[PDB]
């Protein structure tokens, strides 16, 4: 059914189907094509995909592939590429709505950046929107941390002397991030690879929980919670079988215990099983790459 | 203009662009403050990838812009 | 890595430019020494009936100079500056003895112990030398470092007996040493931000110090603790200056207020007047108890001195409202455009004013007045391009222009296009033979054009860092300088001035077809023209071709490396006959 030369389009569909509101979006606006007349081809995935649910309770992955200069034969390549061009080619939206939201409110928020002149004190602010969150695995031992590393208070010295235009020279200044707008998801990208073209085989204790307050814009008081990790299992940038693995959502004993799609295999894991696989008290073998948070 | 780059470490790298190049010549500045084939930088923006053979005043980039530096984990 | 680099200015700079870092006095003589941001260092008199207060500068420095301690009872003069140079002067004459190099990074903090004839620095690099001023004068020499320490240091204060020194840096922890065991001993803690201002008492026992934060804090040497702590100032504070016997403080910052706060009751309070600009380096003037004076120093070109006379008996309205002794103070440059052919430069200052320059001749041709910048640049436009060549930089006030090996040599004009009286001149090599022109090197048994005037500093410096060199281009031809000279210049240089070396030419592509060559950059149409007609015949070429190119007819005259800048958005063209 799902020949394993697709492992990052087939890992980063199974992760998209489980999304809240994903399913339902998708549905209305194929809707508002068919009475105006990829966005087809999502559908006819999706509703294949239900059909075998029905079944437990050869999808052909490639119809997407071969509607989306990058992808020529069999070849290898990245699983946040693939993401982004999907949510690039989700656009037609505007398209659509233009004539007369689904990534937008799902992924998609803002940033805030603050840069300090350290002789006149003069603050300047700029807006960014942010779809990711790059964080730094390691330094040249906690989410927290590596989260704090990305967005805190850091200082530009040395050649990288920020040029202050109210004193018309090369001083020496402090930048910090802010988050303004969260989504309703909030995706982590781990930059595993060490410049030293190498690979980090030392994971990180990804906590289950998460609270965004210290260095949010406003006081707000939500959490989020894990519910899918798609992972790496080779020893270099050349190739590696990605693995994905998503927690039931919404069937009458399932709930509250993840799932593990292997390749052509679907096993049912527990919790308390898995939060012991990717932390790092046994060397593992399979390192993790982005984590989704689903908020509450 | 003056731009800043956050690198895989995390910490700052200021260029001095003037936005009038093609996205090869600040990929060759940045391999040559940080000796990484141009081949496998992956630049991001905006949350959007910054694709090559274009300028940047499509971008907008303006004053002092934050450019992710990503290299690509293929499998 | 080496940038050659020239200013233009005026023989005679009487006024302040940019503003003023350090101020120092001198009641033996009564002068007052101010180091401003602009390089250069005056000497005025402080004599109320001098309606011309000036003495002799000193120019030497190419970058801001941060601070300067007057020494050896007022015979020598050591000044610290943004490029990491410490030099030695003689105030009685002003003319510099000698030259430090030996930093890495800026250098922004000066100490002087006066009954031990000491001085120490600290810049950037995270580095404290201590230096002995008895072997300054008369003199590659000796190294006393004392630094333990993790990030920059942006002040630094020694007592007067040259005992104790204290460092602050950014992170609000203090660190006290001792000059003659190059030892450690404390390590004072509980600050929140920057410290940029450190006073020690004569014994040592007490140490003042104000943070950015806004806070003023009182430690003590013989208890490693903080005694009390004051937050009358709503910003934080730049300045702070003490009476003889630590009895009253006066403070000063971004608030733009300058308050004298009691140490022993702090709700004792009286308002001396607000200056126009954040006050950064007060100067107090001792003559006697109380001080009857003080000098304040400003982000613009003004020195004033306020006058102390309500304070003891005042009993929050301010003191003064106007300023005694006014120093005056020109206008700096905050703005510039280079214009399409890369001659003229149209600068735009305070008080508004626009100047049009020149840079080949290294001088200004005009003065446009009281106009629009953005009209009288839209006005200013011209058909052509040439390739840039040189850089700008308005720090310190005034013009500099920086040459560098990549694209010095990377524009080639016209002869006519120059103005000068066919030849292929080159801009950048035109500049470097009139830069060094009295140096016997470059002699044989601006060449034949013109003169820069015989008065323009020029500088071998490094990229970004320090410089090798400063030398003036009318003291050339000295030894010391020819000495100095046959070691300092790059290769790239030498081989443009000292021999005959034509610099390299361009080439660019273009498709012809009548809907591959490789022709010159500065090949006009006219050439083009020429060559179609005379390779398809089955004045006479001027008439019966026409070129086009994006369906617009071109004129004869404008050249090639402009139709791809201007029209064209490889380069094709297209023919038609008739
Ligand atoms: C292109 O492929 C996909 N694209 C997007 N999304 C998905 C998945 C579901 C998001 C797939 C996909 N990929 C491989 C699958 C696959 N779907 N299915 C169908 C299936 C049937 C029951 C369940 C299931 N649901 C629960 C619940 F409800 F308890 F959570 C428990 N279980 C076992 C999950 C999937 C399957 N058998 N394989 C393995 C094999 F086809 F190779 F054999
Ligand atoms: N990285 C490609 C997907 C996994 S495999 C088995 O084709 O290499
Ligand atoms: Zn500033």
């Amino acid at each position: 059914n799902n020949l394993g030369n697709t492992c990052y389009l087939n890992s980063i569909l199974q992760v998209l189907y489980f999304c809240p509101g994903f399913k339902s979006g998708v549905k209305h606006l194929f809707n508002i094509i068919s009475r105006k007349k990829l966005i087809c081809s999502l559908q006819s995935l999706i509703i294949s995909v239900e059909q075998l649910q029905a079944s437990f309770l050869a999808t052909q992955p490639r119809r997407l592939l071969n509607t989306l200069p990058m992808y020529e034969g069999y070849l290898q390549h990245d699983a946040q590429e693939v993401l982004q061009c999907i949510l690039g080619n989700i656009e037609t939206c505007q398209l659509l709505k233009k004539e007369e939201e689904l990534v937008e409110k799902l992924f998609q928020g803002q940033l805030v950046l603050r840069t300090r002149c350290l002789e006149c004190e003069s603050l300047t602010e700029r807006r960014e929107d942010f779809q990711d969150i790059s964080v730094p695995v390691q330094e040249d031992k906690t989410l927290r941390w590596a989260i704090s590393q990305f967005a805190s208070v850091e200082r530009i010295v040395g050649e990288d002397k920020y040029f202050c235009e109210n004193c018309h020279h090369y001083t020496e200044a402090e930048r910090s991030l802010l988050f303004d707008k969260m989504p309703e998801v909030i995706t982590i990208h781990l930059k595993c690879f060490a410049a030293s073209l190498s690979k980090i085989n030392t994971p990180l204790l990804t906590p289950l929980k998460l609270s965004l307050e210290e260095w949010s814009t406003k006081p707000t008081n939500d959490s989020y919670g894990l519910f899918a990790v798609v992972m790496h299992s080779g020893i270099t940038i050349s190739s590696g079988h990605y693995t994905a693995s998503v927690k039931v959502t919404d069937l009458k004993e399932y709930e509250g215990k993840w799932l593990l799609f292997d390749d052509s295999e679907v096993k049912v894991t527990e919790e308390k099983d898995f939060l012991n696989s990717l932390s790092p008290s046994t060397s593992p073998t399979s390192t993790p790459y982005l984590l989704f948070y689903k908020k509450l | 203009m003056q731009i800043f780059v956050k690198t895989l470490t995390g910490k700052t790298i200021t260029l001095e662009v003037e936005p009038s190049d093609t996205i090869e010549n600040v990929k060759a500045k940045i391999q040559d403050k940080e000796g990484i084939p141009p081949d496998q930088q992956r630049l991001i923006f905006a949350g959007k990838q910054l694709e090559d053979g274009r300028t940047l005043s499509d971008y907008n980039i303006q004053k002092e812009s934050t450019l992710h530096l990503v290299l690509r984990l293929r499998g | 890595k080496v940038q050659v680099s020239y200013v233009i200015r005026d023989e005679v700079e009487k006024y302040n430019r940019n503003g003023v870092n350090a101020l120092q006095l001198d009641p033996a003589l009564n002068r007052l020494f101010t180091a401003g941001r602009d390089s250069i260092i005056r000497i005025w008199s402080v004599n109320q009936h001098k309606q011309d207060p000036y003495i002799a500068s000193m120019e030497h420095h190419t970058d801001w100079v941060n601070d300067i301690v007057l020494c050896c009872n007022g015979k020598t003069l050591i000044s610290a500056s943004s490029d990491t140079t410490v030099k030695v002067w003689n105030a009685h004459k002003g003319f510099c003895m000698s030259t430090l190099r030996t930093h890495k990074d800026y250098v922004k903090a000066l100490a002087y112990a006066k009954d031990k004839e000491l001085v120490a620095s600290a810049g950037l690099d995270r580095q404290i030398f201590l230096w002995d001023v008895n072997t300054l004068t008369a003199l590659t020499v000796t190294t006393s470092s004392l630094s333990g320490n993790k990030d920059s240091i942006y002040s630094l204060a020694m007592n007067q007996l040259g005992t104790i020194i204290v460092s602050g840096s950014t992170e609000k922890v203090l660190r006290v040493w001792d000059p003659r065991t190059c030892a450690k001993l404390m390590k004072l803690k509980g600050h929140t931000d920057n410290v940029k201002a450190l006073l020690l008492n004569r014994d040592g026992t007490q140490c003042l110090s104000g943070s950015s934060d806004g806070t003023i804090r009182l430690w003590s040497l013989g208890q490693q603790r903080c005694i009390a702590t004051y937050r009358v100032h709503d910003e934080g504070v730049w300045a702070l200056q003490v009476n003889d016997a630590f009895t009253h403080v006066y403070s000063g910052g971004r608030d733009r207020k300058i308050y004298c706060t009691d140490l022993r009751n702090p709700d004792i309070r009286v308002l001396i007047c607000e200056e126009k600009a954040p006050v950064l380096k007060m100067e107090l003037d001792r003559s006697a108890d109380p001080p009857p004076a003080i000098w304040v120093a400003t982000t613009k070109s003004t020195v004033n001195k306020w006058t102390l006379k309500g304070i003891h008996n005042f009993r929050i309205t301010p003191l003064c409202t106007q300023p005694d002794q006014v120093i005056k103070g020109g206008a700096s440059i905050i703005q510039c455009h280079i214009l399409n052919d890369k001659r003229h430069i149209l600068t735009k200052d305070t008080n508004n004013n626009v100047a049009y320059w020149d840079v080949l001749k290294a001088c200004k041709v005009e003065d446009l007045g009281k106009v629009d910048f953005e009209d009288e640049i839209k006005k200013r436009f011209k058909m052509v391009y040439v390739p840039n060549w040189f850089s700008v930089d308005l720090k310190t006030g005034m013009l500099t222009i920086t040459l560098d090996e990549s694209d010095c040599f990377a524009a080639w004009v016209s002869a006519k296009d120059a103005g000068f009286s066919d030849p292929k001149l080159n801009l950048g090599g035109l500049l470097l033979q009139a830069l060094l022109e009295y140096w016997p090197r470059t002699h044989v048994n601006g060449n034949g054009y013109f003169q820069v005037p015989p008065h323009t500093p020029v500088i071998f410096g490094e990229a970004g860092g320090r410089t090798l060199f400063r030398l003036l281009c009318r003291d050339s031809g000295g030894e010391t300088e020819s000495m100095l000279l046959n070691e300092t210049v790059p290769q790239w240089v030498i081989d443009i001035t000292v021999d005959k070396n034509m610099p390299k030419f361009n080439k660019i592509p273009f498709y012809l077809q009548p809907h591959r060559l490789s022709a010159s950059d500065m090949l006009q149409v006219r050439k083009v023209m020429e060559h179609v007609y005379e390779k398809i015949i089955n004045v006479l070429a001027e008439e019966k071709i026409e070129l086009l190119c994006q369906d617009q007819v071109l004129d004869p005259n404008m050249d090639l490396r402009t139709v791809k800048h201007f029209i064209w958005k490889d380069l094709t063209l297209h023919y038609r006959q008739k």
